[PDB]
């Protein structure tokens, strides 16, 4: 073929997932803030915070979206932007064999609406949200850390948070315990600046402000 | 007529292993009294036997050295007591022995193959083989003052 | 100061703190608890040892990974200590046995092989020497223990004219032969104290105290050459004593009076055993003397480390010898023993 | 002579005690798959005489097979608690050895040897069911050179 | 802008209510701790502690936070409570192993280079 | 060659020896400094150096794909022979 | 295409049910059962004889890290760091310096191999051959300190296993 290597690229189902897109923002213009496809055919709507129970349900009961399986939900932390913790919805339609995404923003004291009523499956991803960032989700069956260890304190997958954390553990025989101090490495994390000063894509080149 | 001929190699199982005394040295040493040509022998005395017959897996065994380094193997065996040129034919890494095909020769290769030196006085232990970074100002000598 | 042994980090594990240290006899009650601190501060410890390497498996994981290193060393053999204190900059004396095995008596263990260890750290080149011996330590104790100790506290004074000697008064832990001994004399009928243990007065010394104030002497500037005194902050009737001792293990308490000579005889016996002597004469000795009072020598508040009464860290020692019945009670259940006034 | 009579004894008592190794059923991570080949035919831990055997009472070595995390260290160290002496603990893979690859992590004890005494370190990620085998068979000679009842006669 | 959604209370004086409940839950709570998690602290040694955390964070003001607090502090009742802490997690509390810290600058300036 | 230290230590190629008033070698004692004998900086000095009768000449490490990649060295400073940075075999005009 | 896998109606005639019956008070699938297990007993065993008779392995099996070094003698690596850089654990620590000749080599090359693994990323980064992943494997170590590699050890290593480790290269290059 002429394109060896370039992976194959669908127009059809760019144009399917573009008229999907333009149904759900005609549907519920209230919370629906911007929709997109991506260049490998994946759609991601952006919504308002206040349209997850709603938007969700939409996409779950409609019969031409039948979004019946929440395959992920997880979030995204960008320190530089003000609701820093971007919240996202992966579903799955079976009866369209279509994934959709819906993604949402919020910071660190805001709450979110609990999807458990619509998604059961939510249930336990909400905790790690909750438990890796600590986006606290309101109308929760039960909130708790699912990851961390118990008595951990802050919230490890957030970007200011270091990758080593603060507090290392150990067995000390003074009190036959196994207590917890301050980190302090053998070795030093060696910090790799590996970054091209050379810009890569200019496709994706932001305009100048 | 099998059960004959099944009890009777179970004789040259005694045979092939120098009588009795040894047939009871590779059971007592090796756990195994099954017999095969002798591929070769080792510097350190390891036997090396193997049988194309068995499956893949027990085609080739080694009957340990008795002594090695310094160090008496008749009753506690390893398997780092393999050299490293036999160690690929033992491994079913290649079908040629060190005894046809032998492996090139250079000078820093060593000639003793010592074996897990884990316990012994022989061991390993790390240090820095970086020289000093900072120096120090080494006050001269002179009262002076 | 040598270029590697310059204070660096926080005092964590993995911190140079610079107390590269050989502790003598560290397998066993405050030898092992010397070396966590030492081993948590960040110093390199040379911990030396004669039993089985499987004894000294808990010595392992106190220190970072090339901290501590274990080495073979006889008490009868010069070149062994030579080799253990070579490199050091304090060799602390742990060496000690509360019975005469048959290969060593008292006197081996607290005068010949204390002045092995001095005389050899003397000439190795070492900066400080941390001796131990005890409160009750007497030329004329008739304890063969005490006595000998006296005689080892002379000899190695005079080896090292600077070596840090200390007398802690009575060590009480969670294996302490001490706290543990009271307890466990429940199988042996009553509890038989001789003249009804009314007229000993104990003041024991927390572990931890001990350990810290080890620690503190090593990093104090001014420990060379003094001899300090560890003991506890109270002095206790031995009657009270066993009072509270066996009131926190809730086991009933049976007093005796009981023949001086009558318990040497028992002594005796016990000490007929070709294992570990549960009692010996020296021993049942010893808890009949008190406590001699030494203000004149400094104590661990010098040291700037405060003495935790017994009724706080009881309940550790005791909480294993309970019954199923009075396991789980708190620690303010039993109220403290009755105390003589310094 | 005694010293005679208690080298018999300590040869017997060692020669018993690395014959019937019984380890613990502690599998943790990756590393516990080798633990499991070689329980399985082709290697078969039962012919050198060690079976598996939960419940720590009845158990002498412990192979820490995989990443000891922080959330699981008590339990770790508990356990080994429970062992009745004379125990052992055999560290598999690099995770329980060091750190292995997150060495660098928030809950993770950057080595089993932090927590109990780990007497063999065996290596890999994870180590070939054949290499578990031969740091089983290296603790094995560790029991056959203990020397107990000769350093009590020596006592 | 300046006006924002709340979490739980709507004012300062209802988030101090919520303190006052959970520190209410904490200080019933503690003697219980003691006995079943076979603590050796005294009870009260374990009730001040519970005065010290909640008095650490004494001086937030936004209401938000306090109720975020409220809820981590509930979870760790929550855990305290059906024994998901151990006595390693709850001894955390108590900095016991940890060597005491030096306050004054010149200790520091004595002991390493740090502000 | 490896030496001995005044201390007995030995040194590696690297220079690498520890200080008679340092505590590190401690953990030497009843065992040994693992030290490497085959020292690299010998054992190329004496690997005669090749009459290449070109002005420029391509080393490989020999081997092709089991050497180093493949670079040119210039010969034509009389003075010194060109030395492969990759080796260390060195290279001569022949006498120009 | 899909099949059901558990979509069968057992037959009721008069037969089909008194077999049900007799399977079930004379037990049948048990005895079958017990028929399989006493035929792989007949069957031989598949255990091998370790440490006399080890599993088979492949050369392009990752085992003991080493620095290898060419047939003159000089070693092979030359401190471009590629190895460092591209470590998943940054198991390896690395320190340059101009050599007396001028080479450059690493004054530090050490790997440590209670935090690598095991993934050769190493051995294909490197672009001189220099550090493999050695056949061997049976490298267990009582303490751990034994387990942090120098580079005096790891040179040691390439000097030892250089017979295995050249042969195992010269069998398994061209695919790479
Ligand atoms: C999905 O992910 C998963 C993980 O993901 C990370 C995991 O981690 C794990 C967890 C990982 C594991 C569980 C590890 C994997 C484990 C296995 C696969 C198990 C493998 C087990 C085996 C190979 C062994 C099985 C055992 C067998 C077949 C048999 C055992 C039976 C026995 C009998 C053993 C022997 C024991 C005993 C006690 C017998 C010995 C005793 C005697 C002979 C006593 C004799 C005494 C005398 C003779 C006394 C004589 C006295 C006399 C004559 C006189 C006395 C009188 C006097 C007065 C003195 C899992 C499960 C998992 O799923
Ligand atoms: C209550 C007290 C009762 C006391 C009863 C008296 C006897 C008790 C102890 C009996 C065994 C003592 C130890 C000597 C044997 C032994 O274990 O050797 C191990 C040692 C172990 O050596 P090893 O450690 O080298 O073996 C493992 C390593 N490989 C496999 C590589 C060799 O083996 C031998 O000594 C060889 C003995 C071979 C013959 C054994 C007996 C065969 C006949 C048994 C018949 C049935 C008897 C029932
Ligand atoms: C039928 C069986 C025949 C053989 C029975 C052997 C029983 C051995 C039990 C263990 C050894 C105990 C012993 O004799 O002395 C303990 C001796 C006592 O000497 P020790 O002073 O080293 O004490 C050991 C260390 N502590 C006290 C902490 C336990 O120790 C050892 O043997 C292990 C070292
Ligand atoms: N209440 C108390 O116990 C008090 C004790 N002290 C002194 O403190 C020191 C340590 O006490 P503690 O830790 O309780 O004692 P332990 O008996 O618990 O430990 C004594 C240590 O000395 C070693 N040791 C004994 N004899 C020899 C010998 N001949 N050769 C080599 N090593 C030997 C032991 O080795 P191993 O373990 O192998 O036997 C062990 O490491 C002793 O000097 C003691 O007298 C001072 C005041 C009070
Ligand atoms: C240790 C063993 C047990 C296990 C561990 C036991 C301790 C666990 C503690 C968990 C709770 C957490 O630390 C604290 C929290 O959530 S909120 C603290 C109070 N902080 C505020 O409410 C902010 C403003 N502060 C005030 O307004 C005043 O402080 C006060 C409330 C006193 C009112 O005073 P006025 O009225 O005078
Ligand atoms: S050492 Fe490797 S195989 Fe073992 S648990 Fe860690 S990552 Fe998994
Ligand atoms: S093979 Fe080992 S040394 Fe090489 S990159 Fe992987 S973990 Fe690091
Ligand atoms: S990649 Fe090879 S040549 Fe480069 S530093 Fe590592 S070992 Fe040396
Ligand atoms: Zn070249």
């Amino acid at each position: 073929d002429t394109r060896p290597t370039i992976r194959p690229r669908n127009d059809v189902v760019h144009k399917q997932l573009s008229a999907f897109g333009q149904y759900v923002a005609e549907i519920l213009p209230k919370y629906v803030q911007q929709v997109q496809v991506s260049c490998f055919n994946e759609l991601e709507i952006f919504i308002h915070p206040d349209g997850v129970i709603p938007v969700l349900t939409f996409l779950r009961d409609h019969t031409n979206a039948q979004f019946k399986s929440l395959a992920d939900l997880t979030a995204v932390d960008v320190p530089t932007r003000q609701n820093r913790f971007e919240i996202v919805y992966n579903l799955l339609s079976l009866r369209f064999n279509s994934q959709i995404r819906v993604k949402t923003y919020t910071d660190e004291l805001t709450p979110i609406e609990s999807s458990v009523t619509v998604y059961k499956a939510a249930n336990w991803y909400e905790r790690e949200i909750w438990d890796m960032f600590g986006v606290f989700f309101a109308n929760h069956p039960d909130l708790r850390r699912i990851l961390t260890g118990y008595g951990f304190e802050g919230h490890p997958f957030r970007k200011d948070f270091p990758l080593s954390g603060y507090v290392e553990l150990r067995y000390d025989d003074e009190v036959k315990r196994v207590v917890a101090e301050p980190v302090e490495l053998a070795q030093e994390f060696r910090k790799f600046d590996l970054n091209s000063p050379w810009e890569a894509f200019p496709a994706y080149r932001q305009p100048p402000e | 007529m099998e059960l004959v001929q099944v009890l009777r190699r179970g004789l040259q199982q005694v045979s092939g292993h120098g009588g009795l005394r040894g047939y009871l040295r590779v059971l007592f040493r090796a756990n195994d009294v099954r017999v095969g040509t002798l591929v070769g022998e080792d510097k350190y005395g390891n036997k090396y036997y193997e049988d194309n017959k068995q499956f893949f897996g027990r085609h080739r065994w080694v009957i340990y050295t008795t002594e090695m380094n310094g160090r008496d193997t008749f009753w506690d065996v390893d398997g780092s007591m393999v050299p490293p040129e036999w160690h690929r034919w033992l491994h079913c890494m290649t079908d040629d022995p060190p005894t046809t095909k032998p492996p090139t020769a250079r000078k820093y290769i060593w000639t003793n193959h010592k074996f897990n030196v884990s316990g012994t006085p022989q061991q390993y232990v790390p240090y820095s083989t970086t020289r000093k970074k900072i120096q120090e100002w080494v006050p001269p000598s002179t009262p002076y003052k | 100061l040598h270029h590697a042994l310059i204070p660096h980090g926080k005092g964590g594990r993995s911190s140079v703190s610079g107390i590269v240290a050989t502790v003598f006899g560290a397998t066993g009650f405050l030898g092992r608890y010397v070396v966590n601190h030492l081993g948590r501060m960040g110093s390199q410890v040379i911990v030396p040892y004669r039993c089985e390497p499987y004894d000294t498996m808990h010595l392992r994981p106190m220190g970072d990974l090339g901290q501590i290193i274990f080495m073979e060393w006889n008490g009868k053999d010069k070149d062994s200590i030579r080799k253990v204190v070579e490199h050091s900059n304090v060799v602390i004396n742990l060496v000690g046995r509360e019975w005469e095995t048959k290969n060593f008596d008292f006197e081996d263990v607290f005068v010949k092989i204390p002045h092995a260890i001095a005389q050899v750290s003397k000439e190795a080149g070492v900066e400080k020497l941390i001796h131990i011996s005890h409160l009750n330590a007497d030329i004329k104790s008739p304890s063969r223990y005490l006595r000998s100790k006296a005689v080892g506290e002379k000899e190695v004074r005079a080896a090292f004219p600077e070596a840090t000697i200390i007398k802690p008064s009575d060590i009480f832990g969670r294996e302490d032969r001490f706290l543990n001994y009271f307890a466990s004399m429940r199988w042996f009928g009553g509890v038989p104290l001789i003249s009804l243990g009314k007229e000993t007065v104990k003041q024991p010394v927390y572990i931890v105290d001990v350990s810290k104030g080890i620690i503190n002497a090593i990093k104090d500037p001014d420990a060379k050459g003094k001899t300090f005194a560890f003991v506890g902050p109270n002095r206790y009737l031995l009657f009270d004593l066993v009072q509270y001792i066996f009131a926190v293990a809730y086991r009933p308490f049976l007093p005796y009076p009981l023949p001086h000579f009558a318990y040497r005889w028992v002594g005796r016996l016990f000490e007929v055993s070709p294992f570990e002597p549960w009692t010996t004469r020296d021993k049942v000795e010893r808890v009949h003397m008190s406590d001699m009072t030494l203000p004149h020598l400094p104590g661990l508040e010098d040291l700037g480390i405060q003495a935790t009464p017994l009724e706080l860290k009881a309940i550790e020692v005791l909480r294993r010898h309970r019954t199923y019945r009075w396991l789980t009670s708190e620690m303010e259940d039993v109220k403290p023993a009755k105390t003589v006034n310094i | 002579r005694g010293e005679y009579v208690v080298a018999k004894l300590d040869d017997l008592v060692n020669w018993a005690r690395r014959s019937s190794l019984w380890p613990m059923t502690f599998g943790l991570a990756c590393c516990a798959v080798e633990m499991m080949h070689m329980a399985a035919p082709r290697y078969d831990m039962d012919r050198f005489g060690v079976v598996f055997r939960a419940s720590p009472r009845q158990s002498d070595v412990m192979i820490v097979a995989g990443t000891l995390t922080n959330k699981m260290a008590p339990a770790l160290r508990k356990v080994y608690d429970q062992m009745p002496e004379p125990r052992y603990v055999v560290s598999m893979g690099s995770c329980a050895n060091g750190g292995g690859y997150y060495h660098y992590s928030y809950s993770v004890v950057r080595g089993c040897d932090r927590i109990v005494p780990v007497d063999i370190y065996v290596p890999g990620c994870p180590p070939t069911a054949e290499a578990l085998l031969y740091g089983i068979l290296q603790l094995q000679r560790k029991i056959k050179r203990e020397k107990r009842l000769r350093i009590w006669y020596r006592r | 802008g300046t006006s924002v959604k709340p979490i739980f209370s709507r004012d300062m004086n209802e988030a101090k209510r919520r303190v006052r409940e959970l520190y209410r839950a904490w200080y019933r709570e503690v003697p219980n701790t003691v006995h079943l998690f076979q603590l050796d602290i005294s009870v009260k040694q374990g009730r001040d502690k519970v005065r010290e955390m909640f008095m650490k964070n004494a001086h937030v003001t936004d209401p938000r936070v306090v109720d975020l607090l409220v809820i981590k502090g509930k979870m760790e009742l929550e855990e305290t409570i059906n024994v998901w802490k151990q006595r390693t997690h709850i001894m955390r509390f108590f900095h016991e192993t940890e060597a005491p810290r030096p306050t004054d600058f010149l200790s520091k300036f004595y002991v390493g280079h740090d502000p | 060659g490896v030496r001995t230290s005044p201390t007995g230590e030995k040194v590696t190629h690297t220079g690498q020896a520890y200080d008679d008033g340092d505590y590190r070698r401690v953990r030497f004692s009843d065992r040994q400094k693992e030290v490497n004998e085959n020292f690299a900086i010998d054992l190329i000095a004496e690997q005669p150096v090749s009459e290449v009768g070109s002005r420029v000449i391509s080393c490989d490490g020999g081997g092709g794909a089991l050497g180093h990649p493949r670079v040119y060295i210039n010969l034509d400073k009389e003075t010194k022979t060109g030395t492969c940075g990759y080796c260390g075999l060195q290279f001569r005009q022949p006498h120009h | 295409t899909y099949k059901f896998v558990n979509m069968r109606e057992p037959s009721m005639d008069m037969k089909s049910v008194t077999d049900r019956a007799a399977q079930t008070l004379l037990w049948t699938e048990l005895v079958r059962g017990l028929g399989m297990t006493l035929s792989y007993l007949f069957r031989e065993p598949a255990t091998i004889n370790y440490p006399f008779e080890k599993g088979p392995l492949s050369p392009r099996f990752r085992g003991e890290h080493a620095l290898r070094r060419y047939p003159s003698g000089e070693e092979r690596c030359i401190a471009c760091k590629l190895c460092e850089a591209v470590c998943p654990a940054q198991a390896i620590t690395i320190e340059a310096e101009p050599r007396a000749d001028g080479s450059r080599r690493t004054t530090r090359y050490d790997i440590d191999m209670t935090k690598c693994i095991y993934c050769g990323f190493c051995q294909e980064a490197c672009p001189v051959d220099a550090i493999v992943e050695g056949p061997n494997f049976e490298f267990s170590t009582e303490t751990h300190e034994e387990l942090l590699y120098n580079k005096e050890k790891l040179l040691n290593n390439g000097d030892k296993w250089e017979a295995e480790i050249a042969a195992n290269i010269q069998a398994d290059y061209l695919y790479r």
